């Protein structure tokens, strides 16, 4: 789920 | 501002541009007789064509590798370029290739090892070569981009230059031109197109090509790594801690990713199946190319949260039993890393953000990324949080019980991050802490039993010869007896001494900088009274001038050519007193050079104080107003003082007409320690406005100053509040700071300095701000966010004051933040870590304490009699 | 002296300026009571807090080898604690291996841990250190002697803050000698009164001394056979590889006895251990080596004399390919294979001496060690492939000897190939010999070894092909290469090195950043007079660059520099020639005054002359300025000095020294009377009295007094050894001299200019600077003539220039005078090309002030 797996970057509470 | 300080120097604070030691081995590909080479960076290496440039914008190439096989991606990629002439860079050495292939830095500047610039013509023919040629190379997807086919080859539509464009285009290096409009380039961990661009063919053909065994709620951290997920499974319901790793990310100097160290973390926490206060693995497994682990969420807030709900910051009451509680978390951490030891499984990473404690104080020890499992060699602790890191090269059985030492001296006494610096601080603070301990009322059973076993945790780990460069650094084991004046002066010529001492050390370390040693948050500042070398300075001349003695022979030539260091860096980018001109032009005024200050003060005036932005007394027109009260008070010959009454006059008329408009009136959000996230208290608030029309109302009397005054009190003690018992303190969203800059300290040095002037219902504020300002424990030694400004507040203008017994108390809590160097003394600021010279946070604030306790008055902001 | 490190790889830098440090550290345990503090870049002391010691004293120096350095600190260091004794030692193991090294002097050698003991605990601490230090070994130190056995070593010195020794109310002065001095005069306690109280062949000579011992001339006692000898003193020649001399020498004698049978290469005679120095004295055999057999046989201006040149090199070089093939059919590997570890005689038979460096592995990539500049091989290769290395470089040596740009430019030697084709096609050679040295050549060529040049240095690129010159749009974009490969080479330095000096230059001027020879300012003169050549503008920053330049020269004054090549002189002038005036006159009119009279040389580089040229250069183009008179009469009393006396302002006659550094140069255009004779002729052309031609005929006489002939006809100034036809120490300045001053000298001084200019005009010219090489040589042929013209004159220029030329990015840079790095100065340097050229264009030579 090359898009979904790389989206889970985009979430909040980040860095 | 942005801060890029680094912890490379054993000493000292250094910023990573000053940072040159590179002895990583270089990346080089050939270079043919029509190229060249050239580097204008610390990180990139440029590599183009002889009187040929590229475009502004467009597709760029990004090509990413392995550590193992980079050296041979780039003879591959570098002889590719050297046909389809398109200008390319590629990464400097390969500590520029760990640290940006690592874990801590960000996702959209990471993963990239070489960058290509093809125009749009040779773009289609370059790709196809690439791809043809790097078969069997792997390398980390990068987030920004988009993986071409299968090569590591990623694509992104962004800035190739700087301007060029014949004269200079008009655009920036920050903003895209899409069908003549202004859309930002923005750098994050996404693929963005913006809209309108026109994608040629065989790149809409590609652009054309584009469930879980789980339900993520949200998201805790995200590295480059990969982020920390709070997931819940789907087969049971079960809330779980989610946490994966990207391919190839996470180098570090050992050559391992954080895929070798998850499949380590599986086999530890598979090891340990069953150990309470332990996390049990419940998923493992590859999702696309992202491989994930579920750990179980072990409940707790961290260990420094723990205490800081827990610890007697200021009584015993409600806090009775807290030795007794902190004796079961250490016997629960014990026990836990030593059944880990017996199954040959070692932690390395033992910290206070690796424990949790939950609301009926059961420990969870987390982070089992580092771990080790054959012992039998000196090892090196990789990635270790600073004050908690093994000072040599020791066992993996020794490390976690170094890592459970520091934890103990920690729940003991919270000073853990000069341990790091000093060798035998936690024996320093043990006798500080067991004084505390004794005069709060604890039963001297919980202090002993608390002591045996921190007693039996030190015997645990390896003594060893401190061998390196902080070897200078001794810790006070002795405490000093004082008992008259001469005692005073043994130890201010104790401080000048090894002030001196320090800054001599730093000027033979680095040549051709700054001649003190500064904490990071003023490293890139010389200007101001808070981190300048000027005010350390000015604090070392009235120190000499406090016991009489002489100058340091080339002190004069030093403050001759600091003082012509700030002329010749004079700016109009900031005005502000603690970090900007007019500090420096009342240090100017108060080293001996009065009329070259009132000269240059009336040469910048009216410019220096119209361009400016803020408001308060740090870095507003209100440090302004003081110097010029201050130059017109000491000196009634000022041409220019008509000039500065009417610009009082007008802000005290701005004060009455626009109401919350000169900074944030309420409690705020901001939860750091940076200077410029904060506005309240003495410096950053209307009690630096105060501070001002206390002191405007003392030299040219008027009810408009007094009104100014009354107004600045009503309008602070908003935001003050009553605490549990009797206490009134600042909040900042989610913590109390009764500190001079930001709190309590600040506000009742101007309640009893202006005590005649002020009426009785704010003077009846004097004794709630008094036991709210006197803690047992406080965490920095400095003047502005520590203890030096609590002892301040607590004892000046307080009246019927002996400099003797005020300076027994003084000595005595500056036992706990001291270290030896020559026959000296030195001190670490407000983080513990590296020593400081600078007033706002290391030892010139306690020369500052020292000096304003015998002459009565502020030396930090003019105090006008 | 001059202290520069080849360490950065494309420019020369200051060892000062060497902060690498890879350097793993020493470190010894501090107490409590006891600082650790490090002042120098090679010690760390230690003392006991506001304790000090006696400031004359008995030192005690303590040696260690490499292995057990880090023990005998350790326990030093714990003696020292317990007897508190302000002690000593050194900072990194690097600094270790470089004092225990080779090429160091004796009086600094050994010497790891200086302590400083007291009278009274002095004879406990030797006790303890005896005690403690047994079974240890070190070197020996040969300005102290070893106390009883172990290696604790004595010495009566300064302890501290100079090198006074005052004993007895006399001064006496402590030497760093190797050997042991005891001053007169001292109160010499009992013990170290006990202590001071308790060959197979006859040395004739001794070549060479080194920290590893010595290399003696000796004679057999048995045999009477003249030998040459070898010296290894135990733990003394440390190498970064962890060997030390009595290993090489034991693979020398390994290597000398496998090799027995071969001619060429010596035989063991002796080899045997006297007291505890190892003795290896192998045969000693006639000849002179390389060098000096190349300068006397290459045809550096004519074949006149040297028609079968190529065909003794032809032979000698089949020698050294013998040689070397029947040293590696035994698997001995010579290793450093250089001009100097060859040797010659008079019947051109070959000797390869030197073999300490030999190997016997050929399986395994080495490193070359101790590797000649310009010999050393780029990479990590096989020994026989280094040796190969080695011998094609001998062989382009041969052929062309220009060898040390070869370590900075990757492809010199074939870019010089066809330069050696062309001249000894030129000068009259049979084609047969250039064919059977050149298929020689180029099949030593393929026995090396291929390689992608991956360092630094990657940036130079060889001049392959010679630039078409016909019309001055061809001059033009030379020029314009020049100029825009200058400030690449400066940008690339200004980048490694920020807060130092902008243009990077030789190691003879690095700490000199004033004047026309070695500073910033005069490479920023000669980039704007280019810009003027060209009428093009200059580029971004210029002007910023320029007026920090200056400011930051304005700040650097010292007033012991009163000459226009090192000082403020042309400071002034340089100042005055880039744009601002005034300020010229403001500056002069300050410092003239002081700057004369404060002036202890009284030359042209350093002296008063150029005082009185950058004068007389500011009262021609301004008439109307205070200081006008004082210039005249300063200049009238100087001529008045010079008739009075020729010889009390230089040496008049034969020069003795044999070095290129400028301070130790004594005679010539820029440190003789040729300048002096310049000034003369400028005061002749302004003022027009007839004491200022009588003064330059005087001139004329005492340089001309140190010029010999020789069987070719060609003047050139005898240095003693050498024969120098250069600009600034040779035959060049004077024919600029008479050249410039054509019309005022008479006709017998004109005589002597058709024999000058047979000595400017070799084949070869080592090296490509303004001052002391090629292009001084064709200005001083093409300038002041008959006519000057510029398209012949600038091919000519261009087409010679073509043997030195580096590329870098779209234009041109230059190597040096030592050809080793690159140098961008007015003396080695690329400005040197430049203003060069824009002397050649607008008439005058512009390396000093003129007037119309
Ligand atoms: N097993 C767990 N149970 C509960 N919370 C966890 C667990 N693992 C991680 N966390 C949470 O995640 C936060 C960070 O933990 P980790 O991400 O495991 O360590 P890390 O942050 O990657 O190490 P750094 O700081 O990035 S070098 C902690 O503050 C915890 O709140
Ligand atoms: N076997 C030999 N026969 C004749 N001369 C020799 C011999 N060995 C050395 N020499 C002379 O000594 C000089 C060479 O010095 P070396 O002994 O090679 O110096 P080294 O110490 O071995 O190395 P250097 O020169 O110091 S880097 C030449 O001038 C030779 O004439
Ligand atoms: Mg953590
Ligand atoms: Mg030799």
């Amino acid at each position: 789920m090359l898009e979904e797996v790389l989206k889970l970057q985009l979430m909040d509470a980040k860095e | 501002m942005q801060y890029d300080f680094s912890l490379k120097d054993p000493l000292f604070f250094t910023l990573t541009d000053d940072d040159l030691t590179d002895f990583s081995s270089k990346y080089s590909a050939p270079l043919p007789y029509d190229w060249h080479e050239l580097s204008n960076n610390s990180e990139w290496v440029n590599q183009y064509p002889i009187g040929f440039t590229t475009e502004r914008q467009g597709w760029k190439v990004h090509i990413s590798s392995d550590y193992k096989h980079s050296h041979e991606v780039l003879e591959v990629v570098s002889k590719v370029c050297h046909e389809f002439r398109v200008v390319f860079k590629y990464l400097k050495t390969e500590k520029v290739f760990v640290l940006r292939n690592g874990k801590n830095i960000d996702r959209g500047y990471s993963g990239k090892f070489i960058t290509c610039y093809p125009n749009i013509e040779s773009l289609e023919g370059f790709l196809k070569e690439l791809e043809r040629k790097l078969k069997g190379y792997t390398g980390p997807y990068i987030l920004s981009d988009r993986r071409w086919r299968e090569a590591p080859i990623y694509l992104r539509y962004g800035v190739f230059r700087e301007s060029i464009p014949e004269l200079e285009g008009n655009l920036k290096s920050d903003e895209l031109l899409v069908s003549g409009k202004i859309i930002k380039d923005i750098r994050s961990p996404k693929f963005i197109i913006p809209e309108g661009l026109e994608i040629p063919e065989f790149l809409e053909k590609w652009l054309k090509d584009i469930e879980f065994p789980f339900t993520i709620e949200s998201a805790i951290r995200f590295s480059n790594c990969g982020g920390i997920y709070n997931a819940t499974l789907s087969s049971s319901n079960k809330k779980i801690i989610l946490r994966e790793a990207r391919p190839y990310t996470g180098l570090d100097f050992s050559g391992e990713y954080s895929t070798e160290r998850m499949k380590s973390e599986r086999r530890a926490l598979t090891i340990l199946k069953d150990i309470d206060g332990i996390p049990n693995v419940f998923w493992y497994g590859k999702l696309w190319e992202h491989n994930f682990l579920g750990v179980e969420k072990m409940d707790g807030i961290p260990l420094n949260h723990w205490l800081t709900k827990n610890y007697p910051l200021y009584d015993s009451k409600g806090k009775e039993k807290y030795l007794y509680r902190a004796k079961n978390i250490l016997k629960q951490l014990i026990s836990i890393v030593e059944r880990a030891h017996k199954h040959s499984v070692y932690h390395q990473d033992i910290h206070f953000g690796n424990i949790l404690i939950d609301r009926s104080d059961r420990l969870s020890l987390i982070d089992w990324e580092q771990v080790r499992f054959d012992n039998s060699k000196m090892v090196e602790q990789k990635m270790a949080a600073p004050g908690y890191g093994s000072w040599i090269d020791d066992y993996p059985s020794k490390i976690d019980w170094y890592g459970v030492k520091q934890i103990a001296h920690y729940l003991y006494f919270p000073l853990i991050e000069q341990t790091s610096l000093v060798l035998g601080y936690d024996q320093q603070t043990f006798k500080v802490a067991h004084r505390n301990f004794v005069e709060m009322g604890y039963s001297d059973t919980d202090i002993k039993n608390m002591e045996v076993i921190i007693n039996a945790l030190d015997n645990k780990c390896s003594t060893f010869d401190n061998l390196s460069e902080k070897k200078i650094l001794k810790p006070c084991l002795n405490n000093l007896v004082i008992n008259s004046k001469a005692d005073i002066n043994d130890f201010a010529s104790r401080l000048g001494k090894g002030l001196l001492t320090i800054s001599d050390e730093w000027k033979r370390k680095y040549k051709n900088k700054r001649i003190f040693p500064v904490h990071y948050y003023g490293l890139k500042i010389n200007q101001g009274i808070a981190f300048s070398d000027l005010g350390i300075l000015l604090s070392y001349k009235k120190l000499i001038d406090l016991l009489s003695d002489k100058v340091d022979n080339s002190y004069e030539e030093i403050k001759n050519l600091a003082i012509q260091t700030a002329i010749a860096k004079f700016r109009d980018d900031s005005p502000g007193l603690l970090d900007g001109m007019s500090g420096t032009i009342w240090i100017i005024h108060e080293l001996g050079e009065k009329q070259l200050a009132i000269d240059l003060f009336r040469k910048y005036y009216s410019e220096m104080l119209r361009k400016s932005s803020e408001k308060n007394i740090y870095s507003g027109t209100a440090g302004i107003l003081l110097v010029g009260l201050y130059l017109i008070s000491q000196h009634n010959d000022l041409s220019i003082k008509e000039l500065i009454i009417s610009d009082m006059n007008l802000f005290a008329d701005n004060y009455l007409f626009n109401p919350s408009d000169f900074c944030k009136v309420g409690v705020g959000d901001t939860n750091s320690n940076d200077p410029y996230e904060a506005d309240s208290g003495l410096l950053f608030g209307h009690t630096g406005i105060g501070w001002l029309f206390g002191e405007a109302y003392r030299y040219t009397k008027n009810s408009k100053f007094l009104k100014c005054l009354n107004l600045a009190i009503e309008s602070e003690l908003v935001a003050y509040e009553k605490d549990d018992f009797d206490r009134l303190q600042y909040n900042q969203g989610k913590r109390l700071l009764p500190y001079l800059s930001t709190g309590s300290a600040g506000l009742l040095l101007l309640i009893s300095r202006n005590k005649e002037f002020l009426q009785n219902s704010v003077l009846n504020n004097c004794h709630y701000l008094e036991k709210a300002v006197s803690p047992n424990f406080c965490v920095f030694p400095g003047i502005a966010n520590g203890m030096c400004g609590l002892f301040l507040s607590k004892n000046l203008y307080k009246s019927n004051i002996n400099y003797v017994q005020q300076c027994k108390e003084l000595i005595r809590c500056l036992e706990t933040y001291l270290c030896v160097v020559e026959d000296g003394f030195a001190l670490a600021g407000d983080s513990g870590l590296k020593l400081t010279t600078d007033i706002s946070t290391g030892t010139a604030g306690i020369i500052l304490t020292l000096v304003s306790l015998r002459n009565g008055k502020l030396e930090l902001l003019p105090s006008v009699q």
